[PDB]
């Protein structure tokens, strides 16, 4: 995250960590749904520009963690993967529309202080809060400064980082951009401020908090950028409620 | 699906608290006067 702040203990508890088991690294963010089902970018498991295409077993999901680094002991739970569900339709081709994964955890997690699922939009609220110049809030471990060539970003943080952005209208995210855009993604960001989601926090999600019953609502996960922190785009996210169809339909199944 | 859903989105240390992060307020203020 570029020019955010910390996160405060507690502050993101459906926040999750895809980690990497052999060599050891964070490889992007990811939200927790319920007890079982963690929600992620497709492109953080399977990009073959990359020579990425993760099996469950590559991986591990750590929740409820603050530190970066630090074992976070009798706080953080490491849970393993049961199976991914990749959507079947996903363009990594072109785009990257439709970029959304499922992963079932092998075994329920504990919910605590730390560990809170986040809410999935139904229409109402959808239509309500995902408008253009309303703030929704991006949280991940990923780079702190601005980069030009890649959507990396340079710096690692010690704690967890969190900035709101807001919701751009639809013909001016299509002008920023050469790439073409979909009803599956919607952007976000102030031109003129770096404030932004780097490549390590890809995956982890765009929340917003409902004014009418206090909860908080995953409208995004965050898909992708031109760049981290630059000046003259934004950032791209995947539009939960319009892929939720899908998300019951892996659940339900 | 399994449990959280109808508790999902209300945070033990804040919410439930009755208690307010520091930057939530903005988001409030830009469903007021961002439109
Ligand atoms: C990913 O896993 C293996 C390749 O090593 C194979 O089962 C599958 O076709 C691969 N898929 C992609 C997208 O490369």
């Amino acid at each position: 995250i570029v020019e955010g702040s910390d996160a405060e203990i507690g502050m993101s508890p459906w926040q999750v960590m895809l980690f990497r088991k052999s060599p050891q690294e964070l490889l992007c963010g990811a939200s927790l749904i319920s007890d079982r089902w963690v929600l992620t970018a497709a492109h953080c498991l399977l990009y073959p520009p990359w020579d990425k295409n993760f099996t469950e077993n590559d991986l591990l999901v750590r929740i409820g963690k603050h530190s970066r680094t630090r074992y976070e002991r009798n706080i953080e739970k490491i849970s393993m993967l049961e199976k991914i569900y990749i959507h079947p339709r996903y363009n990594w081709r072109e785009n990257l529309d439709r970029d959304i994964a499922l992963m079932k955890l092998k075994k329920p997690v504990a919910f605590s202080d730390y560990i809170h699922p986040v809410c999935l939009p139904d229409r109402e609220t959808a239509a309500s809060l995902l408008q253009a110049g309303y703030k929704g809030r991006v949280t991940g471990w990923g780079n702190l400064k601005e980069t030009w060539t890649a959507n990396v970003g340079k710096g690692q943080p010690s704690v967890l980082q969190v900035v709101n952005l807001p919701i751009v209208e639809r013909p001016v995210c299509k002008d920023s951009t050469r790439i073409r855009i979909t009803d599956n993604m919607f952007c976000a960001g102030i031109l003129g401020d770096r404030q932004d989601a780097c490549e390590g926090d890809s995956g982890g999600p765009f929340v917003m908090k409902s004014p009418f019953n206090n909860r908080w609502y995953q409208m995004g996960i965050v898909s992708w950028g031109e760049g981290c922190g630059l000046l003259h785009n934004y950032g791209f996210y995947t539009h939960v409620f319009r892929l939720k169809k899908w998300i019951q339909k892996v659940i339900d199944q | 699906f399994g449990s959280g859903e109808a508790d999902c989105g209300l945070r033990p240390l804040f919410e439930k608290k009755s208690l307010e992060d520091k930057t939530e307020r903005e988001l409030l203020e830009s469903y007021i006067d961002g439109r």
